[PDB]
């Protein structure tokens, strides 16, 4: 949910401007060892209810049965640089972020993310080309009844250092 | 400004198959739109327990 | 559905030995201009109806707008030469082929198929690498009502020629 | 022999979404698993008429 | 070299017909652990000497150094099937094949090779796409005092099976 | 060269760490319509010159004929940033960086690079991962005798950014 | 020690090269800031001019 | 016309590469069947040699 980004005023924030409608992604994750996962998204924001509703889709093949992933051998997402493009007859953005999963070992295992972020109201502003830095943490919290883990986000919208 | 407010509450559905197997996952957050962050709980409601790690599923909320 | 196969009587059939129980595949699809297509198939063998099941999902994104596949440029898949692995310790096989959709200008559109072909059965008789051949033909036969058409498949089992 | 004979009826169910068009197919078809020959005719029961060219799904039944 | 290619009578032999002058080709070669090797090769007749010169520039990057390349573990290249696709307007053949490297241990080392098959002079005679088979096989005759080994390759042209 | 980044107190510069003896690389480019180039630099420091030389090779295949780079459509490299990871036991960095050529039309040209950077002497002292954002611009100075010229470029190194 | 580097240095470039079986040889010449991360590089085309493809795929070879 | 092409014919290598940054030099000599599509070639390393990669990878080069 590319809501939950910190934006300065000089960038056009897409995400926030496309609510309360809201927006879908779908997204491609192509892993160094061949699995491909694909995600749909609809976020809506029930404005009665001051929530922010998420409803996913999330297919995943290939998978070696003795990789990392089946095995569980994965403690974080490392944190990231995701540039963000605009489309500009289309009026949607384009995510592409290079991602690295850190394995206990201490080693990585790589996946590529190419998001399409499309807004469901025609947008009156489109950003210029900028970054997005994420950190990702996770902790599961799973008991002998239940699988259950929580997340924490960080994210912030930059423009070029240069 | 465009329905947010500085917190707010998430509700999340995932429905899934990783490598043949089926799950689904419902979760509820907490969030600060202005600030860049979020944090979500997360419990899965069938296929549990998964096949595979959490990670892969982390960007899929 | 890899059971419409002729396997000559050298090479051990994984499809037809799984049958009736069946077996279950998943598989990547990667365009050249950058969608990205996941399929996973559950066949099921009723002896009963003398008749084969199929469950299917399939998911896809970041087609481009204008694309030949959004844009539906596509007459037919390109006739192929599929290569199938053993995968020695997991009873499993893995499907590799490059295909070819023939764009109506007369032009080509790239899919990468990565398949693995995973019975239910533990199977006895593993086989060797060897070759599939399929040539798939599709006529629409759409009406006012439904969206309809046909496809005819026609597939054969080969090692290499050498 | 293994549940087979040299002409069987075909049955195809496929749950999909495309670009973010949800849909659904069934269809049904007569095959010769010993020739590698199978002819099946199909009809979108849902979402259609599809935003998306027929031939993406092919190799999916 | 594709000219050490049997080609039956119904297809048009591009690389016999491109002689004496002869052709050049470029081939990207992309193995699974993220290698990337690049390689021009210049080809002509000496119809005086009855031998064909081959000048060949090949490079290299990103072979990790604790993998089967760099550790020796290959054997051989696995009996292949390679696609020639003619490009129409551009007078030039494109090559697609999907390559293993068998190790030592029994494993399997992909190498997708994208080629482009260039004649010196525009042909008057295009072929359709087509197959060809390729076993290729090396032996070392290593001395103490020399680097020296021996290729076999043995190639046939084959239009679609069906 | 890397020895051209500007890095803060907080991370260890492997590239000056290098000089004078100096480093080298290797880089693979991906570009989105199946090209692929190779480059080797080998880089000294003359400490007598005050002059840091670089010997490169480089080579690129597949090209297509009437695309962006064959028909000089780019105009400049858009503003990146790359991730460069220390491999522990090897003694070296890989980079990552998804790089975007900018077009006349105002579209797009995207090329996947990855390096790998060794020095020529075991560092005693490795970086952990960061970022390095890079602007790079070029001025044709060609005349009617020579083809010639400029390219500027502004390089600095940056930890996680939160 | 101080790795050779100055505040101020200089560069020379030779880059020997082939794409799309097309041979070139270029060199050139710079001045740099090692530590403010900043390089201007003038190239000239010795062999093989004029390039049947754009500079721009060469600018991160230098 | 024939092509210049014979049933039995000669072949000679030039290999010229660089793989990890390690440089090497490779020539040649074979007998070739083109029209039954069977070649026998001999190879030597001449520069750069012993190889530090496996002979494998330039087996399609040539």
């Amino acid at each position: 949910d590319r809501i939950f980004t910190e934006y300065p005023q000089d960038i056009v924030d897409y995400f926030k401007n496309s609510c309360p409608a809201g927006y879908t992604w779908g997204r491609s994750f192509l892993f160094e060892d061949g699995a491909v996962c694909i995600c749909n998204v609809d976020i809506t924001v029930s404005v009665k209810e001051n929530c922010i509703y998420h409803k996913s889709i999330f297919n995943g093949v290939n998978f070696p049965a003795d990789g990392p992933v089946m095995k569980k051998m994965t403690t974080n997402w490392e944190a990231s640089c995701e540039k963000i493009m605009p489309v500009p007859k289309q009026g949607i953005l384009k995510g592409d972020v290079s991602m690295y999963l850190l394995l206990k070992d201490g080693g990585r295992y790589r996946c590529q993310f190419d998001t399409v972020y499309k807004a469901k109201s025609v947008p009156s502003k489109m950003p210029e080309w900028h970054f997005i830095q994420h950190k990702l943490l996770r902790e599961d919290r799973s008991d002998a009844k239940n699988q259950k883990w929580q997340l924490t986000e960080h994210a912030i919208a930059f423009p070029s250092a240069l | 400004k465009h329905g947010l407010k500085e917190e707010m509450t998430m509700k999340y559905h995932m429905e899934g198959c990783v490598n043949g197997h089926k799950f689904v996952i419902t979760g509820e957050g907490i969030g600060y739109p202005f600030k860049g962050k979020q944090t979500i709980n997360l419990c899965v409601i069938e296929g549990g327990p998964l096949p595979f790690s959490e990670d892969i599923l982390s960007a899929g909320f």
